RNA sequence: AGUCCCUCCCGCUCGGGAGGGAGGCACUCUGGGGGGACUGCCGGCGAUAAGCCGGAGGAAGGGGCGGGCGACGGUAGGUCAGUAUGCCCCGAAACCCCCGGGCUACACGCGCGCUACAAUGGGCGGGACAAUGGGUGCCGACCCCGAAAGGGGGAGGUAAUCCCCUAAACCCGCCCUCAGUUCGGAUCGCGGGCUGCAACUCGCCCGCGUGAAGCUGGAAUCCCUAGUACCCGCGCGUCAUCAUCGCGC
RNA sequence: GUCGGGCUCAUAACCCGAA
């Protein structure tokens, strides 16, 4: 359920929120209040370019 | 009579200006609102800003101290239902830095998605990111 | 000499300046803070610009009655600029018109059809058409061409 | 200082590299070679009765085909 | 009572006109003439007027009704109705001789419209296109 | 600002808007003289009608072939004084009611600084701004070269038109002066021949290169 | 005591034959009966992309229905009512009789 | 539109306007049928043919103007991921359903556009004039509430009858006066709404605040011959909600 | 010499910008 929103009653309890292919873990903390759970589990991983392929410009080609 | 500069709340204000335009070199004071405590002052928006008194300074230094107490409607302020006590309120210039900057690190204290898009300096209310939004130079095959 | 013989926004000016003897007609509390709608950029410059409104809106009823709100909210809009994106056409809010329907009613001016929309009265023609006279009869001293009519 | 007028009375035949150039004859009115009759290329549309104002009246166009 | 009525099309807009024996009072949808603006779709329906003269301007009355089109093509439809209502009223073929010398429009209209609209960048016209690219 | 009889003016008689006759107005160049239209006319709009016939422009009042000119943008795919003036969204391209505005303008503003019927000032500077030699392009051994010829004077006309309508325009942009202003400006130096004229200089610039070409 | 006959087809000749046959019954009777009245014809167009796939030049169809419309007034006598109820017009025409 | 009656306004009514009813089909319009243009008439060029060039008259003049309809074939051009179909494969999975993700990632190269770089303008108040289409799983006048977005009731409409529907560019008056500005509005904070079973990933709208690059564009290169191009808005498709698009006005 | 863009069906030559 990525579309809970957290209430005062969640705080301290730790839950683990699905992201498309693991269940990863959340502590809920007073500030989270009023959140979504899909908030705190990020469904993609962060990009690190590599060097630009054949085709990648004009003159590769 | 005419003075050149008129420092209001700790801005040095133009005083060849009209006093509803001079009034938004305050960070936290656009044109609407500036308006809008130019009339709750009981003065003319399109009065030169060199002619102010000093008792008229006080009074609009107090009514940026307060406005909602002062009659200005609660849905034309800056902060309306403040995070910490509840009330609306309205900053300007270091406060309004302040409470920015708070904004975005609780955001990143939690955790939350736009907290790390914050941190990552990338865009934070849903868009493409693919084709612009490039800040660099070019990469070479 | 009535309402279609002189030039309309001469008359509105007239009749907003002469409608400000009449105790029924009162600036809203909330007057001095608004936008006359969302497609608008900076509130009014005129510290009496109420009057005007309330003047336009009362030649209005007069020449295209019975006139309801949704109508006059599609005649006070207009094009808005919207940023990056194309500019559109926008209706109008409706308080200020209704306010200022209900209070040219309480002033004895217009009146309610029902289901229909709001009427001039015997009254409120002969209100304007008294100061078109009187525009008229300055205006030919300028323009004698307007002696035949 | 001031040119000389010529009235067209023939035209001959499109010329130029984007055909844009007409060959035309026309007859002297003022100065040394009044009645002289030259032939003349004109950029522009032109027709007969035209006025042209040659700044001198001593080259003459080479005839087309 | 005479009573003289004629019309006039501009593109859209149509003009219906009433000619009687009057003052020298000339309405457009209600309105004097003399008050229309701007000044160029002024001119633009005075121009029989002025051609016909002060004596037959002032002994007549016209009244005349339009819809549709723009504030141009209602002007010119207007002219086109009131010279008309005016060759046919004084019955005089000088007045028409002036006419035609003039403006020839004035009498026997214009007949163009718009040309339908036609894909690749249809919106904007019939004609024009979307940009070519090769690479 | 504007009284109220200028804002609601009717005239009489049939003269160029009701406000100049063109009796007086005399064309010295013989050449010009069959093309410059100056029949009596009250309003110069004649809704395009002449574009579709050969030498039709001939017959269209000269007042009107000015206000054509000017309704544009100015710069859109050559320079005029070191810029493309690209206006698009702000341009006059179709507005024909603000462009006739513009000329009547720099028309009063012409005779009230000069004194004279300011028809004539405008056929006096279109005049003194139509080229009389031009030039035409041939090549070789990838080379360009040029070869002198004669202009007609329909062309004639329609340069001098073009370039004091392009004076104009580039005298406003982005500066403190209006359009009117400027045009009334451009005008009254190609009527006296002073090189700061954009129209003049570029004539005497035309008939230097045909010059030096022969 | 007046009847309204609306009439809507798809040909036009079917039905020019419907009302020219009411207008002779009507006239074989004494009885006034306002000439039929040609209301708007009814469009519908519909545009489409003529290939199957997406490659090469967008194309498209401009494919049209008409349907024609007429309406005929005449007063309910029953002698004259017997004859109009009794006929049969063809099967691609639509008849709607009301009494007003 | 002319004509009769009733009511209300004005310079107090000699005259001038606005509604409603009786009445009419004149005028506009709607849509069936018909007329009209044929190089027919006149003068030249060509041959005295085929035709071409210029005139009258004319609403229209030389395929009158704008569209539909694309021969025998080729292009091993695109499509078996619209549907039809041979062969080869999977056939307890490569078939059938449910939940959560993804197609929306982001050092960077490119196409087509939108908004600008301001006065051939920005803002504020006032005044004007459209057409195409669409509506019962819907269009909704009219009244009330709210600053706005929106909310609560609801006439009429299965439609030449009721509704979407009082366009913008344009015109008048006032402020700003050549400045990164009263130009530009990207980006971000706080708050208020709508659709939906669901709005974080990943929707649209409103109020206050914030205020990036951009001051006209190198070599190159595109569209268009008349109600055309430029400039300005609007309708329909898609659609529960969502238009910087397509097709049309 | 490096990197990027033009021109060409494409590559080389050729043109432009930049560090
Ligand atoms: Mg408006
Ligand atoms: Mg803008
Ligand atoms: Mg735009
Ligand atoms: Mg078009
Ligand atoms: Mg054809
Ligand atoms: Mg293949
Ligand atoms: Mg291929
Ligand atoms: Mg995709
Ligand atoms: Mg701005
Ligand atoms: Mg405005
Ligand atoms: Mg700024
Ligand atoms: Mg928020
Ligand atoms: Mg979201
Ligand atoms: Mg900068
Ligand atoms: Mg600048
Ligand atoms: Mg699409
Ligand atoms: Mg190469």
């Amino acid at each position: 359920c990525r579309d809970m929103i957290v209430l005062p009653e969640m705080v301290g309890l730790t839950i683990y929120v699905h992201n498309g292919k693991e269940f990863v873990p959340v502590e809920i903390k007073p500030e989270m209040i009023g959140h979504y759970l899909g908030e705190f589990a990020p469904t993609r991983k962060r990009v690190q370019h590599g060097a630009p392929g054949i085709g990648a410009t004009r003159s590769s080609m | 009579d005419f003075r050149h500069i008129v420092r209001v709340a700790g801005v040095d204000l133009d005083g060849n200006k009209q006093l509803r335009w001079a009034l938004t070199a305050i960070k936290g004071v656009g044109i609407n609102f500036a308006t809008m405590v130019c009339r709750v002052a009981g003065l003319d928006p399109f009065m030169k800003a060199g002619y102010l008194t000093d008792e008229q300074v006080k009074k609009i230094e107090e009514i940026l101290q307060d406005p909602v107490a002062h009659g200005i409607p609660r849905w034309a302020v800056n902060r309306p239902k403040d995070y910490e006590t509840g009330r609306d309120l309205h900053l300007i210039t270091a406060k309004l830095d302040m409470a920015i900057r708070e904004d975005i690190m609780r955001l990143r204290r939690i955790r939350a998605y736009r907290g790390i898009r914050h941190e990552l300096g990338l865009p934070v209310r849903g868009q493409r990111t693919r084709s612009n939004f490039r800040r660099g130079q070019t990469v070479g095959v | 000499a009535t309402v279609y013989d002189v030039p309309g926004d001469l008359l509105v000016e007239r009749v907003a300046q002469r409608l400000k003897e009449i105790p029924e007609i009162k600036p809203p509390e909330w007057a001095p803070f608004v936008k006359t709608g969302r497609h608008k950029e900076r509130l009014p410059e005129q510290e009496d610009w109420w009057y005007y409104r309330v003047a336009s809106i009362l030649r209005r009823v007069y020449l295209d009655g019975p006139v309801g709100i949704e109508r006059l909210r599609t005649y006070y809009g207009g094009r808005k600029n919207r940023g990056h994106a194309p500019e559109r056409f926008y209706k109008a809010g409706g308080s200020i018109i209704r306010k200022a329907l209900q209070q040219l009613e309480a002033a004895g001016f217009v009146e309610k059809v029902p289901g229909k929309g709001r009427v001039i009265t015997p009254k409120g023609r002969s209100f304007l058409d008294k100061i078109a006279t009187e525009l008229k009869k300055e205006l030919e001293e300028i323009i004698p061409e307007l002696k035949k009519y | 200082d001031e040119g000389y007028p010529a009235e067209v009375i023939e035209i001959i035949g499109r010329t130029g590299t984007t055909g844009d150039v007409t060959q035309v004859k026309v007859r002297i009115l003022e100065g040394r070679d009044k009645g002289r009759v030259i032939r003349r290329n004109v950029r522009g549309p032109v027709r007969v009765g035209d006025i042209l104002i040659l700044r001198e009246t001593e080259r003459e166009a080479r005839e087309i085909k | 009572m005479r009573i003289i009525q004629t019309t006039g099309k501009r593109k859209t807009a149509i003009a219906r006109a009433v000619i009687r024996e009057g003052k020298g009072r000339v309405r457009i949808n209600g309105k004097p003439v003399e008050l229309v603006e701007p000044e160029i779709a002024r001119f633009t329906i005075l121009e029989p007027l002025i051609l016909a003269g002060e004596e037959i301007w002032n002994s007549v009355d016209i009244d005349v009704k339009v819809q549709g089109g723009g504030f141009m093509g209602q002007a010119e439809a207007a002219r086109i109705a009131i010279a008309r209502a005016l060759v046919e009223w004084t019955g005089d073929m000088n007045l028409k001789e002036k006419f035609i010398k003039y403006d020839r429009t004035m009498l026997v209209g214009d007949p163009r419209r718009t040309e339908p609209h036609k894909p690749n960048r249809s919106t904007k016209g019939p004609r024009a296109k979307r940009q070519k690219s090769y690479r | 600002a504007k009284p109220l009889s200028e804002r609601f003016f009717i005239p009489h008689e049939i003269k160029v808007m009701g406000r100049w006759s063109t009796e007086d107005v005399e064309v010295r160049d013989p050449s010009l003289k069959p093309y410059i239209n100056l029949e009596p006319r009250l309003l110069p709009h004649t809704h395009g009608r002449h574009a579709k016939k050969h030498f039709g422009k001939a017959n269209v009042h000269i007042v009107e072939r000015l206000i054509n000119k000017i309704m544009r943008s100015g710069g859109s795919h050559y320079k005029v004084a070191g810029h493309f003036m690209r206006r698009e969204h702000r341009s006059l391209n179709s507005k024909k009611v603000k462009a006739y505005e513009v000329v009547k303008e720099a028309f009063k503003i012409i005779e009230k600084r000069t004194g004279k019927n300011p028809i004539q000032v405008l056929v006096w500077a279109i005049e003194n701004a139509a080229p009389r030699e031009d030039t035409t392009s041939v090549m070789f051994g990838g080379i360009r070269y040029h070869v002198a010829v004669d202009i007609s004077p329909m062309r004639r006309l329609d340069v001098a038109l073009r370039n004091i309508a392009l004076g104009a325009s580039a005298k406003c942009y982005r500066t403190k002066m209006s359009f009117a202003e400027a045009l009334a400006e451009e005008i009254i130096l190609a009527a006296n021949k002073d090189p700061k004229s954009y129209a003049y200089s570029k004539k005497l610039e035309i008939e230097r290169i045909a010059e030096s070409s022969r | 005591q007046k009847a309204r006959i609306k009439l809507a087809s798809t040909n036009v000749r079917s039905l020019e034959e419907v009302a020219n046959q009411i207008k002779q019954i009507a006239e074989r009777t004494g009885v006034r009966m306002s000439g039929p009245i040609p209301l708007p014809t009814k469009r519908i167009r519909i545009v489409t992309r003529k290939s199957p796939d997406g490659e090469g030049s967008a194309t498209f169809d401009r494919w049209e229905l008409r349907i024609h419309k007429r309406l005929i007034d005449i007063e309910a006598d029953e002698r004259a009512m017997r004859q109009i109820m009794r006929i049969r017009v063809p099967e691609d025409v639509t008849i709607e009789i009301e009494l007003i």
